[PDB]
Protein backbone atom coordinates (compact mmCIF):
# COMPACT_ATOMS: atom_id res chain seq x y z
CA UNK A 1 0.00 0.00 0.00
CA UNK A 2 3.01 2.37 0.78
CA UNK A 3 3.78 1.90 -2.59
CA UNK A 4 2.16 4.56 -4.64
CA UNK A 5 1.84 5.36 -9.16
CA UNK A 6 2.65 9.40 -8.02
CA UNK A 7 4.86 7.65 -4.81
CA UNK A 8 7.37 5.26 -7.53
CA UNK A 9 7.30 5.83 -11.25
CA UNK A 10 9.06 3.42 -13.42
CA UNK A 11 10.60 4.36 -17.00
CA UNK A 12 12.63 2.46 -19.66
CA UNK A 13 15.47 4.27 -21.16
CA UNK A 14 17.78 2.38 -24.07
CA UNK A 15 20.73 3.36 -25.85
CA UNK A 16 20.71 3.64 -29.74
CA UNK A 17 22.90 1.31 -31.26
CA UNK A 18 24.05 0.72 -34.79
CA UNK A 19 23.50 -2.60 -36.28
CA UNK A 20 26.25 -4.52 -36.71
CA UNK A 21 27.67 -5.11 -40.73
CA UNK A 22 30.17 -7.07 -42.06
CA UNK A 23 31.84 -5.91 -45.56
CA UNK A 24 34.71 -6.86 -47.49
CA UNK A 25 37.02 -4.51 -49.12
CA UNK A 26 39.85 -6.09 -51.83
CA UNK A 27 42.92 -3.47 -52.89
CA UNK A 28 45.38 -4.29 -55.63
CA UNK A 29 48.25 -2.24 -56.82
CA UNK A 30 48.38 -0.79 -60.80
CA UNK A 31 49.25 -3.54 -63.34
CA UNK A 32 52.58 -2.94 -63.80
CA UNK A 33 54.39 -3.94 -67.16
CA UNK A 34 58.31 -4.50 -67.87
CA UNK A 35 59.90 -2.75 -70.92
CA UNK A 36 62.91 -3.14 -72.72
CA UNK A 37 64.67 -0.05 -74.12
CA UNK A 38 68.26 -0.44 -76.21
CA UNK A 39 69.66 3.51 -77.11
CA UNK A 40 72.76 3.99 -79.85
CA UNK A 41 74.50 7.03 -80.65
CA UNK A 42 72.83 6.48 -84.66
CA UNK A 43 69.46 6.18 -83.52
CA UNK A 44 69.54 9.17 -80.88
CA UNK A 45 71.52 11.07 -83.93
CA UNK A 46 68.27 9.62 -86.54
CA UNK A 47 65.93 11.31 -84.12
CA UNK A 48 67.36 14.67 -83.37
CA UNK A 49 68.36 14.93 -87.43
CA UNK B 1 88.59 -22.20 -73.85
CA UNK B 2 86.41 -18.73 -74.72
CA UNK B 3 84.97 -19.00 -71.00
CA UNK B 4 88.64 -18.43 -70.03
CA UNK B 5 89.19 -15.52 -71.87
CA UNK B 6 86.40 -13.54 -71.01
CA UNK B 7 87.36 -13.42 -67.24
CA UNK B 8 84.59 -11.61 -66.18
CA UNK B 9 85.18 -9.19 -63.38
CA UNK B 10 83.06 -7.67 -60.63
CA UNK B 11 84.07 -4.42 -60.28
CA UNK B 12 80.96 -3.52 -57.78
CA UNK B 13 79.41 -6.56 -55.41
CA UNK B 14 76.45 -6.65 -53.08
CA UNK B 15 75.46 -9.91 -52.81
CA UNK B 16 76.55 -13.04 -50.80
CA UNK B 17 79.38 -14.87 -52.70
CA UNK B 18 77.97 -18.06 -53.43
CA UNK B 19 75.45 -16.30 -55.22
CA UNK B 20 78.00 -13.97 -56.70
CA UNK B 21 79.49 -17.39 -57.93
CA UNK B 22 76.25 -17.95 -59.79
CA UNK B 23 76.06 -14.85 -61.39
CA UNK B 24 78.98 -15.18 -63.16
CA UNK B 25 78.41 -18.52 -64.73
CA UNK B 26 75.07 -17.13 -65.99
CA UNK B 27 76.74 -13.79 -66.82
CA UNK B 28 79.12 -15.69 -69.43
CA UNK B 29 76.31 -18.17 -70.83
CA UNK B 30 74.05 -15.27 -71.16
CA UNK B 31 76.61 -13.50 -73.80
CA UNK B 32 77.53 -16.91 -75.98
CA UNK B 33 73.39 -17.17 -75.77
CA UNK B 34 71.94 -14.24 -77.10
CA UNK B 35 72.78 -13.14 -80.99
CA UNK B 36 72.30 -9.19 -79.44
CA UNK B 37 72.93 -7.47 -76.66
CA UNK B 38 68.93 -6.64 -76.31
CA UNK B 39 68.91 -10.56 -75.86
CA UNK B 40 71.38 -10.59 -73.63
CA UNK B 41 69.66 -8.22 -70.86
CA UNK B 42 66.25 -10.10 -71.31
CA UNK B 43 67.78 -13.17 -70.77
CA UNK B 44 69.30 -12.19 -67.55
CA UNK B 45 66.15 -10.86 -66.09
CA UNK B 46 64.06 -14.03 -67.06
CA UNK B 47 66.97 -16.67 -65.33
CA UNK B 48 66.92 -14.28 -62.00
CA UNK B 49 63.31 -14.11 -61.67
CA UNK B 50 63.05 -17.70 -62.11
CA UNK B 51 65.75 -18.45 -59.67
CA UNK B 52 64.46 -15.42 -57.06
CA UNK B 53 61.24 -14.31 -56.87
CA UNK B 54 60.83 -10.45 -57.06
CA UNK B 55 60.99 -7.47 -59.53
CA UNK B 56 64.24 -7.60 -61.34
CA UNK B 57 66.03 -4.18 -63.70
CA UNK B 58 68.92 -5.01 -65.60
CA UNK B 59 70.40 -2.64 -68.01
CA UNK B 60 73.73 -3.38 -69.85
CA UNK B 61 75.45 -0.84 -72.30
CA UNK B 62 78.89 -0.20 -73.74
CA UNK B 63 78.66 3.65 -72.10
CA UNK B 64 76.12 4.44 -69.01
CA UNK B 65 75.43 6.17 -65.65
CA UNK B 66 73.17 4.44 -63.09
CA UNK B 67 71.50 5.55 -59.46
CA UNK B 68 68.80 3.10 -58.53
CA UNK B 69 66.80 1.90 -55.62
CA UNK B 70 67.51 -1.85 -55.24
CA UNK B 71 66.84 -3.93 -51.99
CA UNK B 72 69.76 -4.36 -49.85
CA UNK B 73 72.21 -7.01 -51.01
CA UNK B 74 70.06 -7.67 -54.34
CA UNK B 75 72.46 -5.58 -56.18
CA UNK B 76 75.84 -7.06 -57.96
CA UNK B 77 77.50 -5.19 -60.38
CA UNK B 78 80.03 -7.28 -62.61
CA UNK B 79 82.24 -5.78 -66.46
CA UNK B 80 82.78 -8.31 -69.18
CA UNK B 81 84.58 -6.88 -72.36
CA UNK B 82 82.46 -3.90 -72.95
CA UNK B 83 79.47 -5.57 -71.52
CA UNK B 84 77.66 -4.27 -67.86
CA UNK B 85 75.69 -6.96 -66.10
CA UNK B 86 73.49 -5.09 -63.77
CA UNK B 87 71.00 -6.34 -62.10
CA UNK B 88 68.81 -4.55 -59.05
CA UNK B 89 65.77 -6.04 -57.57
CA UNK B 90 63.50 -3.03 -56.07
CA UNK B 91 60.10 -4.28 -53.95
Amino acid sequence: TLRNKFNYNTRECQTINPSIRERGVSTEPPPSDTICGNITQWEIFDAYY
Amino acid sequence: SHLDKVQPVIKNSDMSVEMQKEVEEVAKKAIDYCNTDKEIATFIKDDFRSRYHGTWHCIVGRNFGSFVTFERSYYIYLYVGQLAILLFKTG
